[PDB]
């Protein structure tokens, strides 16, 4: 985790919300998040999108 | 770096990670302030 940031997150992280935000419900999704500072980037951006798309009130 | 393997694996992670929602990144979004985020227009921002 050096060339890819997030080679590593690339199993964890990934089986982090593929095996489901249920018993993946804790914070163990946002301490891997921060690993690649890219990929918490583009979460934080594209989560924002996504709500925007569906409950922009202004923006 | 040279986003080739770290552009192709950081794009599948940010879609998994933004794939519509999941029952928990409810907190995740919340705990990054994600939902005051939204009417401060910051997913309209190039950054």
């Amino acid at each position: 985790p050096n060339r890819s940031i997030s080679p590593s997150a690339l199993q964890d992280l990934l089986r982090t919300l593929k095996s489901p935000s249920s018993p993946q419900q804790q914070q163990q999704v946002l301490n891997i998040l921060k690993s690649n500072p890219q990929l918490m980037a583009a979460f934080i951006k594209q989560r924002t999108a996504k709500y925007v798309a569906n409950q922009p009130g202004m923006q | 770096e040279g986003q080739s393997d770290e552009r192709a694996l950081l794009d599948q992670l940010h879609t998994l990670l933004s794939n519509t929602d999941a029952t928990g990144l409810e907190e995740i979004d919340r705990a990054l302030g994600i939902p005051e985020l939204v009417n401060q227009g910051q997913a309209l921002e190039p950054k």
